[PDB]
């Protein structure tokens, strides 16, 4: 029937259009019953400071109980009662509290979500209750090595600045967090120029914008408040820490160097490298003979229990790099293998693989718009961070003009001779000295 | 044709393994197919080429060899690997060709 | 572009669906009535090693070519499966579906079962295991079907310990030639034309008509299985025989699941809406959860609540979840409870299927176990078309009904099914 | 024992009222012979009602006293005899605690053959508790129980605990002439009698080996 080409064009185009309080609205109208519509917030850990740390966080435990027209009890009530689902989180520059319900609802739930974002009741009794819960939810967090380990690496790699923080906070201040420091924090940050609010689904760019309209409404006065602030540049470090700990059963060991940041083309090659690599773990079925070398490797010698590529961007900068779990006694080869393929790619790589790896990555895109809560994640997204949104068919475009020429000089120019940021954490005693990964960073 | 059908069990006989009660697949050099194709051999016909081996080995270090009559006929002799040495080899060449590509 | 949903079937009973939503992305499967139900003493667990032997040599592709090709356009291919249904899917961009098909096709119908792949195979069922019994969930829940029947339900759907290693090439086989039959098969398939996913389906889809061996009838026992393993948080779970797969009695649960409370809406907040929640909240004081649980399979379904707690507050934990049932069979259930329910149940359904899987999963699940496709209004009217009455009768069922149960932790302070 | 053992007084921890659940654990796991024990609520220890049982035990049998022998004095392995046709075993089983006990039987057979072998052992005891007991049968039991016990102390093993377990759970010595007089001081009614508390009582049974034929506690 119909070629990939044409599907990419015939998608429903983004509708964007900002308000005059600086918000702006967007939407991908499908043919679907149900939807999801959200406001995504440039907001997050980095945008705290050493005292406030942990209070977006604090304001992600009660954004959902309760606003002052409509008390914890009422609200919850009034949410479940239509059958739409509420949720929302907080990372280091990106907030989100979005919505899943019927398209019937679009506009009730817009003023639901406004009336989140606008009017959180930070009930004090409420305050005091959330705060014994995020102390429970960080000795939870504790136990998960692979949050331990990107905690520890972002501390390390970024030490010394606000991207060095967990979005969580600390716990000294998650037990004197005042209900001052959390209204200061939403008044200072969730504001209509920093907030887009993003909707996929059967709806109507027109009735949501209407809807808009009407309830955002705080219109700023002075330039001040209309303007969009510059975060400090973060510093890179090429460094370590090691957590030891022998009596854990296996070993995690995360490795990255600087990435370039959201605006950057290059990550587009990027991705396509990391799709070279690839993941793998014990499950999967292909075994000895997936495509990806690290992966064959990690099957033929038991390398490691998984392992897994990433590329975390930031607006001003970025993580590229890869993460391993193995058994004490294969670090080393496992690190060995792994250093081994990213030489690979700056030197050897192969239009063959560069092929299969664009197969992947489109999947991949594709795949992360399977859904209206994708989709609308994408949309909130793409706006904060390209001020745009990027279609399918531009991304395919961009992806398509990746060749292994490209894809050697990008990670060349990312990878060869750098010095790294490492953080290991387990029975780490096999995984050794700082000198020897560096090395591992040149000569194919 | 049946010309060489000849020459081959002369030199079946020339050869003499059948003298040690060896089958001509007990013979072959084990390099890396051949080790695998012998992963994949049934029990029962691993277990017989291991115990027809321990014995040709036992009669070289006597210097000795099977009585005439129970030497392996040349009409007899069970080509028990060639089907999976074959198979292991295809599969080979089949994937050193498909990482060419 | 948007319409339809044609669904034809061939002369030996195989069913095929399909939909062109023109996604840029396909994804086919085949659906199959296969699972541990059909699978008897003697060859155990040999449902859940067909599972992982997906991508075995096949007679017209080889474990490598299998998943070196699909791999090679950026492709995927998985086996999903209950005790009673296998699916068999990939999925790819449009341009490749002709290429995917092959494998999916080889796979599901031309196994070669190699024995030293299988024995090489086999410890992994240990792996697999291990991760998937990493969820307390996923223990209890096998305990149930095994203390609520006698057969077929009640086989495991991992492979018991004692039979790793030891399942054969020739169950492996016996399996698939008795279950993979045509009139037991569906090939469904969104983002691909019609005529397309039919001149597959026949061409090729060579292992023909059957209906081979047939699942022994689901008997209910209504036993108590418990664990006592140490684990300072108890998983229990007490249900009752349930409505059936298209069911009348079905849709009444479904909503009584729902009045009781079936998984949180609002991220770490409370539920309301869950009577079953409140309930058990007003009576406990630290942290757990509880939910309604039902299952709805061919000749049969289970239906009750599930609840972890810590060990010394199972008990007041389990109770409440109970007084909280016997209270709604007793009419302690609003017209309103029955319509917000009605509610979240139809928009749970709609955002249901939202997902490419989702969709596929839906489809396909008819196309198999009907031959038709029950449009979303249909099903909508099905829904609300259902009483407080119904509701209320569903509930006195499960407090009349004989119960059976499954629990595993520190059960040191756990009520006996005799003692609710 | 004075000048000498000091961990003293009391009798510290008490051990929680025996609770019966009747419960029925069933184990899956391949073996070719199949084990499965039935039984219910017995008689404690100390109990005048427990040489009735044991007297039961012996009527329907407990273990073969003639080497590869069949045993005949056996009711219940006699009846499951006639039952299956494949090897196998059967035997009354009897525990006496200090607050309880537990009676039925046991049986061992090939997997295909536990339904016929466990029905047989059942039928053997529900004929039992139909007064499907001669005076001889008692007569010839209080014998074997007897001889069993007198032979069960020939052990300085055996002798040290028969004394020891007594002025443990007592603090006297009953005489072998007392329990003699005991044992067979048991009607051919009583014997009837712990047979029907067994067929009436609730059964808890365990299994283990390939189920596959094996019966649920529920349909026996």
């Amino acid at each position: 029937a119909a070629t990939y080409a044409q599907t990419l064009q015939n998608i429903p185009e983004t509708n964007v259009t900002t308000l005059d309080n600086g918000l702006r609205v967007a939407s991908e109208e499908s043919s679907q019953p149900t939807c999801t519509v959200g406001v995504w917030i440039g907001a997050g850990s980095r945008y705290e400071n050493e005292k406030n740390n942990g209070a977006g966080y604090f304001v992600e435990h009660l954004a959902f109980k309760g606003t002052k027209k409509r008390p914890c009890a009422a609200f919850e009530k009034e949410v479940e009662s239509m059958g739409a689902h509420f949720n929302g989180y907080t990372s280091r520059e990106q907030t989100a509290f979005y919505i899943k319900a019927l398209s019937k609802d679009m506009p009730k739930v817009v003023e639901l979500l406004a009336d989140v974002v606008q009017n959180c009741a930070l009930e004090e009794s409420q305050i005091e209750k959330e705060r014994g819960v995020i102390l429970q939810e960080l000795k939870e967090m504790d136990n998960d090595m692979t949050n331990v380990t990107f905690d520890y690496l972002h501390a390390t790699a970024f030490q010394g600045t606000a991207l060095a923080r967990t979005v969580e906070g600390t716990t000294e201040n998650i037990k004197h967090l005042t209900r001052a420091d959390l209204a200061s924090y939403i008044d200072t940050h969730f504001k209509a120029p920093r907030m887009v609010l993003a909707a996929a689904g059967g709806i109507s760019h027109k009735e949501l914008v209407d809807a808009a309209r009407q309830h955002f409404s705080g219109v700023s006065f002075t330039y001040k408040e209309d303007a969009v602030p510059i975060l400090p540049r973060c510093r890179f470090t090429g460094s370590e820490i090691r957590a030891r700990d022998d009596a854990l059963p296996v070993a995690h060991v995360a490795l990255a160097v600087e990435g370039p940041g959201w605006a950057d083309p290059d990550n587009v090659v990027l991705h396509v490298a990391n799709a070279i690599i690839g993941r793998y773990d014990r499950t999967f079925g292909g075994g000895k003979h997936l495509s990806s070398r690290l992966a064959a490797l990690a099957v033929e010698h038991k390398l490691c229990h998984s392992f897994q590529t990433f590329n975390t961007s930031y607006s001003d900068t970025g993580l590229f790099g890869f993460h391993f779990v193995a058994d004490p006694l294969s670090i080393d080869d496992m690190m060995f293998c792994a250093q081994g393929e990213w030489m690979r790619l700056c030197t050897s790589t192969t239009e063959s693989e560069v092929k299969r790896a664009k197969n992947h990555l489109r999947s991949a895109m594709v795949a992360q718009l399977d859904g209206t809560t994708p989709v609308c994640e994408t949309i909130g997204s793409h706006l904060l961070n390209y001020g745009r949104r990027i279609s399918l068919e531009e991304w395919d475009s961009r992806i398509s003009a990746v060749d292994a020429r490209m894809v050697r000089d990008v990670c060349s120019k990312y990878i060869y001779d750098k010095c790294p940021a490492l953080a290991a954490v387990g029975p780490i005693e096999q995984l050794l000295d700082y000198n020897r990964i560096r090395s591992g960073m040149y000569w194919i | 044709g049946r010309l060489m059908d000849r020459i081959r069990k002369w030199y079946y006989n020339a050869a003499g393994f059948n003298k040690y009660g060896l089958m001509r697949d007990d013979t072959l050099y084990e390099d890396d197919d051949v080790k695998e194709a012998l992963k994949r051999l049934p029990e029962d016909l691993y277990n017989e080429r291991m115990f027809r081996i321990k014995r040709a080995l036992d009669l070289s270090l006597k210097h000795r060899i099977l009585p005439k009559e129970q030497w392996v006929k040349y009409e007899e002799d069970k080509p028990y690997l060639e089907p999976y040495l074959k198979e292991v080899i295809r599969e080979r060449l089949e994937r050193e060709a498909w990482n060419k590509k | 572009g948007a319409e339809d949903l044609e669904i034809t079937k061939l002369p030996n009973g195989l069913i095929i669906a399909s939909l062109e939503n023109f996604s840029p992305a396909s994804r086919i499967g085949v659906f199959i009535k296969a699972g541990s139900r059909y699978e008897t003493t003697a060859n155990l667990g040999t449902a859940h090693l067909l599972r992982l032997a997906s991508p075995l040599t096949t007679k017209g592709a080889s474990s490598f070519r299998i998943t070196r090709g699909i791999e090679a356009v950026g492709g995927s291919l998985s086996v999903y499966s209950t005790r009673e249904k296998m699916t068999y899917c990939v999925e790819c961009l449009r341009d490749h579906v002709d290429t995917v098909m092959e494998y999916l096709l080889n796979v599901t119908t031309a196994p070669e079962f190699r024995p030293w792949e299988v024995t090489d195979l086999q410890p992994q069922l240990k792996v697999d295991k291990a991760v998937a019994f990493q969820s307390p969930q996923v223990g209890v829940l096998e305990n149930l079907h095994a203390a609520a029947y006698k057969t077929a339900l009640a086989n495991p759907l991992y492979c018991p310990d004692y039979r790793i290693g030891k399942i054969t090439s020739e169950q492996l086989h016996h399996f698939v030639q008795n279950n993979f039959t045509s009139a037991r098969m569906a090939l469904v398939g969104i983002g691909v034309k019609h005529s397309d996913l039919k001149q597959v389906a026949e061409q090729f889809l060579n292992i023909r008509s059957g209906a081979g061996t047939s699942s022994a009838k689901a008997t209910y026992w209504g036993g108590e299985i418990r664990e006592q393993n140490g684990h300072s948080l108890v998983h229990a779970a007490v249900v009752t025989e349930g409505a059936a797969v298209g069911s009348a009695e079905a849709n009444a649960f479904s909503v009584l699941q729902h009045v009781l409370g079936a998984g949180p809406l609002i991220k770490r907040g409370s539920s309301v809406t869950s009577k079953l929640y409140q309930g058990v909240a007003k009576a406990t004081t630290q942290p757990f959860d509880a939910s309604a649980f039902n299952v709805n399979y061919s000749d049969s379904g289970l239906f009750g609540f599930y609840t972890i707690s810590q060990a010394a507050h199972a008990g007041e934990v389990i109770r409440a979840a109970m007084n909280q049932l016997k209270a709604a069979a007793q009419g302690g259930v609003t017209e309103e409870d029955v319509t917000k329910a009605k509610n979240q149940l139809k928009a749970t359904y709609l955002m249901s299927v939202e997902t490419a899987q989702g969709l596929l999963n839906e489809i396909g699940s008819e196309a198999l176990l009907s031959g038709t496709h029950t449009a979303p209004s249909v099903v909508a009217q099905k829904i609300d078309s259902v009483t407080s009455a119904d509701v209320v009768n569903a509930a006195k069922k499960f407090v009349s009904g004989k119960k059976s149960m499954a629990a595993s932790g520190d059960l040191g302070s756990t009520p006996f099914l005799d003692e609710l």
